């Protein structure tokens, strides 16, 4: 589904980066962790995750890509 | 719609989000816009991006830094 578009925008972070956006969308145990527990894990700043997030969320969403119906 | 003729569609999806090394990816940023001059959805694609906030990576001609410059 949109496993394979996310998996791919995953493949061009950092392994940091790919932990974050996976620990805060719940995609490796199904439960979506806070900011808190997040910057608990891997040291990182509310802002920094902001920025993954939205780094990411920009490469999924671009034209490149086909979006999920 | 008008990602139905992104030309984009069939380029590697990271020649639009340059990453620079101390300082700007100039070269790549213009690779990235040399792609959107023969694509026939530039003002389209430069609208979403826009209306919905995309700060990341070049859209409809412009880059990350153009469109950061352009919002309040
Ligand atoms: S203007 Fe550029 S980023 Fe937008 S759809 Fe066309 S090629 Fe892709």
């Amino acid at each position: 589904l949109l496993q394979d578009q996310l998996q791919s925008v995953l493949d061009t972070l950092s392994e940091r980066e790919a932990g974050v956006v996976r620990l805060r969308f719940g995609l490796t145990d199904g439960q979506p962790r806070t900011l808190d527990e997040i910057g608990q894990v891997y040291g990182v700043t509310r802002e920094r995750i902001r920025q993954i997030e939205s780094k990411t969320m920009s490469k999924l969403r671009h034209p490149s890509r086909s979006q999920v119906l | 719609d008008w990602r139905h003729k992104a030309v984009c569609r069939d380029e590697d999806p990271e020649l639009f989000f340059p990453v620079g090394n101390s300082g700007p990816a100039l070269a790549q940023i213009a690779d990235a816009k040399l792609v959107c001059n023969r694509c026939p959805v530039t003002t389209e694609c430069l609208s979403w991006a826009l209306n919905t906030g995309q700060d990341s990576g070049v859209w409809g001609g412009m880059s990350e830094d153009e469109r950061r410059a352009l919002k309040r």
